RNA sequence: UGAUGGCCUACCAAGGCGACGACGGGUAGCCGGCCUGAGAGGGUGACCGGCCACACUGGGACUGAGAUACGGCCCAGACUCCUACGGGAGGCAGCAGUGGGGAAUAUUGCACAAUGGGCGCAAGCCUGAUGCAGCGACGCCGCGUGAGGGAUGACGGCCUUCGGGUUGUAAACCUCUUUCAGCACAGACGAAGCGCAAGUGACGGUAUGUGCAGAAGAAGGACCGGCCAACUACGUGCCAGCAGCCGCGGUAAUACGUAGGGUCCGAGCGUUGUCCGGAAUUACUGGGCGUAAAGAGCUCGUAGGUGGUUUGUCGCGUUGUUCGUGAAAACUCACA
């Protein structure tokens, strides 16, 4: 990660669509034992992701710091993944576990503010959250915390998948406290989708 | 685990694990020093660190590190000793205040200029 | 043997977790109730009671949409004994925010989080599941 | 209290624009010093303590009675930036700032210092006073006939009253409306990272 | 004996009182049995709210106002109604009427258009 | 004895108390609260409030409606003082302040003007309570030390690459009205107070407002290896030293020391001492026990916990409801 800043006269700089918000969160020196000598390569755990919401994770253990960045960015672009949520809130608080790593999450008021870790700051607001809770525990690590992120993210799901199971419809899976958050949600995006139109 | 056998008993913390031993928690305390002689530090950190040990006013005997340059303490002196962690040296954490009730301020200290006892350059 | 509630919801979580399609059952009225209401629900697909040792049995087909899918997401006694609970009618817990649904045995009988809510009535809650 | 020190250093330090048409700072953006130039060690800490700085001095706020602000910002019932933005868009001279009536912070400042302002008809030489909605406001008369005073007030060319301030007469009188509304400040950069810090 | 006592409230230089019930053997702030009133010579007016008919309780069983509080009884009129020698009226004055919150600022738009 | 009551007393009888911890050792006044913590939880009883205990020490007694009777008493000691040496006389854990302790805690102050209390029919008398002032950045809160223009930045410092740059729009200068401070002038609420004699404020001529004068009289304080915003140069080269950790000095340290130069804070600014959380680092919320801390060498079982299916009762647990209730301040909402 040096010398990034570049004006040159050559052709171009690999710009794409998806203007997706890219994080890195750790790189650790990783020594292979040749007979008599040592080996040293990275480790770059890259989070990519998009203010709509969806995520995706790499992992690119690479010689180079520019290398592993690039194998995790195309890993993560390989192994995305998509999280529902409450406008800026979560559907519901859930836990998420890597092995030692626990990640609690939780609806906040709105305007209250993604409250994270460090990592899990990073795994988050490249998601669309703006105002959860969150903590995490346990793992003394990071690497499974990230890991965690993820596990915790995937338990969630619209109340139509409670609504399906029941055969009910919402109420009991949706009460009118998330409904009227999902209503406050969706009734922003339409007056954004409408102010979008002209 | 075994609620019931909470209620019989459990729950306590493990240990304070006191740091301050002067007395009462004190800010500072006073007394007289002794043994300024000057021992080793760490063998990494290759230097020479002027400490004494004092016996405060608390009546217990502890030992205080003499910090900057020059010290004005000696023999039979009011020297008020503050706590310190000195990593440095082996069953040091004790300093002695500059410019106060006995050793003057560093002489010259101009970094720092409130610790090391360094009045205000005129 | 100590706990008879706990190894129904027990059996019901291994069952549905271990991909059966059905559990069997001695017929005591809590756990029928229980299993009443869980088909009420619809977080299973239908329980049926017939006739066993001395007492009787039931028997209950977990709901599986289109793939082996479980309505169930999980279950579990908290007024267990040993730490039996109970609760008022004001803070009657929601159940996954408010997603799932729970068992609060009321004074009245039988009633979950949002039925207790519209009533008003507390006194003891059971598992819930969502 | 008060601060001392000039805008332009602080401007070319924190990066942004604090006199608002600093013509050097614009012409020594880098920070000031012998490594203005020399790159910093980047941190989202640098990132924070920056925008807070730059919001400390673009108004002349000190930092003690900065922190109040975003603690009584947390207390209020909306979301503490919002509150924070709104509060320090309601202070006495940033409301007769906004009326285009002072050509610098500092002129508020300075003013309020003297004794030139009157709200409600009371005299208050505290910038620290709390305008309400609704205060009537008018100018003592031996800063109107001041001669750089008569140059801010018949040259206010300068930044447009917003809407929740209403010069309404020769005489100055600022007849507030309503609150500093988020959709109407036109606020400098924001101040969630000073929520997320502070609530840590 | 029983003594209806004015107590001290509020910062140094402006003074304020709570017109309470209270035993002799107490301090000037002890326990009130019940606040039955609130003056403040600080304020224009001297304004006084008594809460009227525990005050007229409180005679009949006995109460005996201090001499500033019997003062202020007095300059209610409530001593003419427990002794009710001429009849109770309303003997104590009032703050000035002063304008209102809003009709202020009605009457500074009014003025500057 | 005011009333019950081994409270005491004569007799009778042998009970009564505990592992749901007696009896002991140590420790401590306690609460409204306060503070931390998201919460639970944790720590404190500052001050302001609510009660209790105690007033050289230990025994005893008094009276009055009421006594550990702090400025009531006797008796036994201590200590101190005076002593015709025969003997007597003394008690601030009240307001000041003295000595001692300790790093640390202040006046031998003004009025009873307002409030409260006691005696007096009252006038009035008494209150080191109270109302006030003095002393401490002890702590909070609020204000000022100015302001604008002003160049290619002058003077200079520091780096320097030797160009030039940081200082720096800073500056020198040209103007602005001067807050507050300083000088003069008036200047009280608080008091519808009391007194029935014509008066009545310690606070306080303080504020308060009324003219005056010029930027004029008012800024320092930590850091700059990373954590963790702030770097270079020069100097000491394992020395001097710095460091909360990890750790920087054995000639070139952004870590030391020195200079600029930068970060930030500001009449403050840092250091020490202590508590909470971060700690899930007691895991109820919210932990574990094959190899990391942790299943006694193995049995039974007292206490204890602990419970199969089903009928009716009770509603103790548990929940629902009405009311008394939880001082004020607390703390918050809302108003001034």
């Amino acid at each position: 990660r040096g010398r990034r800043d570049d004006r040159g006269g050559r052709g171009r700089d690999g710009g794409d669509k998806s203007n997706y918000i890219e994080r890195v969160v750790s790189i650790n020196r990783v020594s292979k034992v040749v007979k008599g000598g040592r080996r040293f390569s990275f480790t770059a755990l890259v989070i990519v992701g998009d203010g709509k919401g969806m995520v995706g994770v790499g992992y690119g253990k690479a010689k180079e710091v520019p290398a592993a960045i690039a194998k995790g960015v195309e890993e993560a672009r390989k192994n995305f993944f998509r999280v529902p949520l409450i406008g800026s809130t979560i559907t519901h608080p859930v836990q998420g576990e890597a092995a030692a790593g626990v990640v609690m999450l939780r609806p906040a008021s709105p305007g209250t503010g993604v409250i994270a870790g460090g990592a899990a700051r990073a795994v988050l607001e490249c998601a669309g959250v703006h105002d959860i809770l969150a903590k995490s525990l346990g793992s003394d690590n990071a690497i499974n915390v990230v890991h965690a992120t993820v596990a915790a993210l995937k338990l969630l799901q619209r109340p139509e998948e409670v609504a399906a199971r029941r055969g009910l419809p919402i109420e009991d899976v949706a009460p009118a406290g998330m409904l009227k958050a999902r209503r406050e949600s969706e009734a922003l995006a339409a007056a954004a989708a409408r102010e979008g139109s002209a | 685990p075994t609620i019931q056998q909470l209620v019989r008993k459990g729950r306590r913390d493990k240990i304070a694990k006191v740091k301050t031993a002067a007395l009462k928690g004190s800010p500072q305390r006073r007394g007289v020093c002794t043994r300024v002689y000057t021992t080793t530090p760490k063998k990494p950190n290759s230097a020479l660190r002027k400490v004494a040990r004092v016996k405060l006013t608390s009546q217990v005997e502890v030992t205080a590190y003499i910090p900057g340059e020059g010290h004005n303490l000696q023999e039979h002196s009011m020297v008020l000793v503050r706590g310190g962690r000195v990593k440095d040296l082996p069953g040091v954490r004790y300093k002695i205040i500059r410019g106060s009730l006995d050793t003057q301020g560093v002489k010259n200290r101009k970094q720092a200029r409130s610790r090391y006892g360094a009045k205000k350059e005129k | 043997m100590t706990d008879p509630i706990a190894d129904f919801l027990t059996r019901l979580r291994n069952a549905n977790s271990a991909y059966h399609d059905e559990v069997t059952l001695p017929h005591s009225k809590l756990k029928a109730n229980i299993a009443e209401i869980l088909k009420r629900e619809g977080y299973i697909s239908d329980y049926r009671t017939e006739d066993a040792r001395v007492g009787k049995s039931l028997v209950v087909q977990l709901k599986y949409g289109p793939s082996r899918e479980r309505s169930i997401a999980g279950l579990r006694r908290v007024s267990k004994p040993g730490l039996r609970v109970y609760a008022k009618s004001t803070n009657l817990p929601r159940v996954l925010g408010g997603l799932g649904v729970a068992i609060i045995s009321t004074s009245s009988g039988l009633l979950t989080d949002r039925q207790a809510a519209r009533q008003g009535v507390g006194g003891e809650v059971l598992a819930y599941v969502w | 209290a008060r601060y001392t020190g000039p805008a332009t250093r602080k401007s070319r330090r924190l990066g942004v624009d604090l006199v608002g048409g600093d013509q050097s700072f614009e012409k020594r953006p880098y920070p000031p010093g012998q490594h203005g130039r020399a790159r910093i060690k980047e941190s989202e800490y640098r990132q924070q303590l920056q925008e807070k700085q730059k919001a400390r001095f673009s108004y002349g706020v000190m930092e003690k009675q900065f922190r109040r602000y975003y603690e009584e910002a947390n207390r209020q019932p909306g979301k503490t930036g919002d509150n924070l933005l709104r509060i320090l868009e309601s202070r006495l001279d940033n409301v007769v700032y906004r009326a285009g009536l002072a050509r610098t912070r500092r002129m508020a400042r300075q003013l309020v210092s003297h004794g030139h302002f009157l709200v409600n008809g009371v005299k208050v030489d505290i910038p620290s006073y709390r305008v309400s909605q609704y205060d009537i406001i008018d100018v003592k008369e031996k800063s109107l006939n001041t001669l750089p005073f008569q140059i801010a007030r018949e040259t206010a060319g300068e930044r447009p009253i917003p809407s929740w301030l209403q010069v309404v007469g020769e005489r100055q009188r600022i007849l507030v409306h309503q609150l500093p509304e988020r959709a109407q400040i036109d606020v400098p950069l924001t101040e969630q990272l000073i929520v997320e810090l502070y609530s840590k | 004996a029983v003594k209806i006592k004015l107590t001290r409230l509020g910062k140094i230089r402006n003074p304020q009182y709570r017109i309470i019930v209270a035993d002799a053997r107490t301090r000037r702030d002890g326990r009130a049995i019940e606040v039955i009133g609130r003056y403040h010579p600080k304020e224009e007016p001297s304004l006084i709210q008594i809460d009227s008919e525990r005050a007229q309780y409180w005679l009949g069983v006995g109460a005996q106002p201090t001499e500033p509080v019997l003062a202020l009884l007095k300059i209610t009129g409530d001593w003419q109604k427990f002794k009710g020698l001429p009849g109770a009226e309303g003997t104590l004055k009032v703050k000035e009427p002063k304008p209102s919150k809003l009709d202020l600022f009605n009457a500074a738009l009014a003025e500057a258009e």
